[PDB]
RNA sequence: GGCCGCAAGGUUAAAACUCAAAUGAAUUGACGGGGGCCCGCACAAGCGGUGGAGCAUGUGGUUUAAUUCGAUGCAACGCGA
RNA sequence: CUUACCACUUUGUGAUUCAUGACUGGGGUGAAGUCGUAACAAGGUAACCGUAGGGGAACCUGCGGUUGGAUCACCUCC
RNA sequence: AGGAGGUAAAAUUCU
C-alpha cells in the first residue's frame, strides 16, 4: 500500500541529496577541503584504492594543504598521481608534506564556477522531483483500482509533497553555503 | 597557360602560414597562467605532459608546454612565452620559456642550461 | 553573401583549426567465402579405436608451511624424467 | 544690425561592418572504452556517381549512369 | 567439332 512507497520515496530522495553533496566535493574552492583528495584515483606498488589508505589530508591554511604521509618512498609516485589528474594542482616537493597550494578564485571562478555548482545543485532537485512523479503514480495507480479512498489519495499525494519539498531544502540549503565559499 | 591570361589574371602567391599568432610578430609575449594542465601525447610515446593555458598581453588565450625535468609554477603565475611547438600533444604551438620573470630554472641542471634559465654552479 | 529555384537544392566560394604526409603507375611476395593443374591415410572405401566405465600416468586448477623449476594449438599435456 | 557660406550638434530611417550571445550544428584532435562489419579478395548482396525514400550506426532500397568488375572448370544438350 | 542452358546460400571477430 502507500506506506511501503512513501518510505520507498523517501529513501530514494534524501539518498539523492546526499550525491550533491558528493559532487560538489569534487570542485576546488579557493578553501581547503580536504576531501577534494579523499576522492582521488591514485595507484600504487600493487593496487588501485585512493589516498585515504596511505596520508593526512590535513592543512596548513586556507590556502594551502599539507599532505601528511608514512613512508618516503612513493613521494612522487602520489605527486603524479595528484599532479596529473584534472585538478590542476603543482605539489611542492619541499619535502616531507607535499604542499598542494590552493590557488585563489580568479574571478572568472567566483562566478562559471559558482554556475557549475548551481547548475548541479539543478539537476539534483529535477531527480527529487521525478521520484515524486513516480511515488504517486504508485498512489493514483492503486487508487484508479479501488484499493485507497479519493481521501487517502489526497493525503498521500500531498506528504509526497513534502518529502519532495524538504528533501530540496537540504539539496539548496547544502548549495547554498557551499555558494559562500567563493562568493 | 597563356601569356593572354596571365596578362588578365597574372601569377598567385602563397601567403604567411604563420605558425605562432605571437601577434606582433614578437619573440616573446607575457602572459598570465589561465591553469596548469597534464595531458598525454600523440601516438607512438606515452608519458604526463606538463603544461598551462595561458592569457597573455593581447587578449589572446593560449597554451604552452613547461619543459626540463620539474618544473615550478601555478594560477598567480606570469611567464613569458616564446614560439615553440610539441611534434607530440597537438594542441600545442608554444613554449614557456624557464627563468622569465616567475616561472625559474631547472633545478640541478648544467649542460645546456642556457635553454631551462640556469646561473653557473660556481666558475 | 549574391543570383536562381515551389521545394529538393543548384551556382559563385572562403576562414580559423589539424597532420607530414595524402596521391599516381609499376615491383616482389602474401593472401581471396577467384580460376587452372597436381600431390599426402587429406578425403572417400574399409578395419580396429579415444570420447562413457574403472585404473595407470601426465597436465590445468584448487589446496598446501612446500606442494622444486621447465614444456602450452598443430609442433605442451606416459613431454625434460 | 542683417544676409549668404559653413564647422560642432540634433531628430527620424535605411545601409554596412567589427566585437559579443543562452543555446546549438557540424568539423579537428586525443594507445589499450561500447556496438556491429560498410570497404579492400567475387570483401562473401561487384563497387561507385547523381537522385530519392527508409534506418542505432557503418548503411539499405528503387532509377538511371561508369568501369575505376572477379569468374568459364564440371554437367546435359547439341 | 560451335552455340545453349543448368551447376558454390546465410556464416562476425582478433592492444
Ligand atoms: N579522427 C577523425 C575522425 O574520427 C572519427 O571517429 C572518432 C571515433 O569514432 C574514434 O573513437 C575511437 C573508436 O572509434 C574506436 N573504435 C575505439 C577507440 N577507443 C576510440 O578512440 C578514441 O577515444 C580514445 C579514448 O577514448 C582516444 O584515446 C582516442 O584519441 C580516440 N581515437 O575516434 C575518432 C575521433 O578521435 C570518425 N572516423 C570521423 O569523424 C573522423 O574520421
Ligand atoms: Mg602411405
Ligand atoms: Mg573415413
Ligand atoms: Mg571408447
Ligand atoms: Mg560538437
Ligand atoms: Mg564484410
Ligand atoms: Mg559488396
Ligand atoms: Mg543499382
Ligand atoms: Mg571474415
Ligand atoms: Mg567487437
Amino acid at each position: 500500500m502507500i506506506s511501503d512507497i512513501r518510505k520507498d520515496a523517501e529513501v530514494r530522495m534524501d539518498k539523492c541529496v546526499e550525491a550533491f553533496k558528493t559532487q560538489i566535493s569534487k570542485i576546488r574552492t579557493g578553501r581547503a577541503s580536504p576531501s577534494l583528495l579523499d576522492g582521488i584515483v591514485v595507484e600504487y606498488y600493487g593496487t588501485p584504492t585512493p589516498l585515504r589508505q596511505l596520508a593526512s589530508v590535513t592543512v596548513e591554511d586556507s590556502r594551502t594543504l599539507k599532505i601528511n604521509v608514512f613512508d618516503r618512498s612513493m613521494s612522487p609516485a602520489v605527486e603524479k598521481a595528484i599532479m596529473a589528474s584534472d585538478l590542476g594542482l603543482n605539489p611542492n616537493s619541499a619535502g616531507s608534506d607535499i604542499r598542494v597550494p590552493l590557488p585563489p578564485l580568479t574571478e572568472e571562478r567566483r562566478k562559471d564556477l559558482t554556475k557549475i555548482v548551481r547548475g548541479e545543485a539543478e539537476q539534483a532537485r529535477v531527480a527529487v522531483r521525478n521520484v515524486r512523479r513516480d511515488a504517486n503514480d504508485k498512489v493514483k495507480a492503486l487508487l484508479k483500482d479501488k484499493e485507497i479512498s479519493e481521501d487517502d489519495d489526497r493525503r498521500s499525494q500531498d506528504d509526497v509533497q513534502k518529502l519532495t519539498d524538504a528533501a530540496i531544502k537540504k539539496i539548496e540549503a547544502a548549495l547554498a553555503d557551499k555558494e559562500a565559499e567563493l562568493m | 597557360a597563356t601569356v593572354n591570361q596571365l596578362v588578365r589574371k597574372p601569377r598567385a602567391r602563397k601567403v604567411a602560414k604563420s605558425n605562432v599568432p605571437a601577434l606582433e610578430a614578437c619573440p616573446q609575449k607575457r602572459g598570465v597562467c589561465t591553469r596548469v594542465y597534464t595531458t598525454t601525447p600523440k601516438k607512438p610515446n606515452s608519458a604526463l605532459r606538463k603544461v598551462c593555458r595561458v592569457r597573455l598581453t593581447n587578449g589572446f588565450e593560449v597554451t604552452s608546454y613547461i619543459g626540463g625535468e620539474g618544473h615550478n609554477l601555478q594560477e598567480h603565475s606570469v611567464i613569458l612565452i616564446r614560439g615553440g611547438r610539441v611534434k607530440d600533444l597537438p594542441g600545442v604551438r608554444y613554449h614557456t620559456v624557464r627563468g622569465a620573470l616567475d616561472c625559474s630554472g631547472v633545478k640541478d641542471r648544467k649542460q645546456a642550461r642556457s635553454k631551462y634559465g640556469v646561473k653557473r654552479p660556481k666558475a
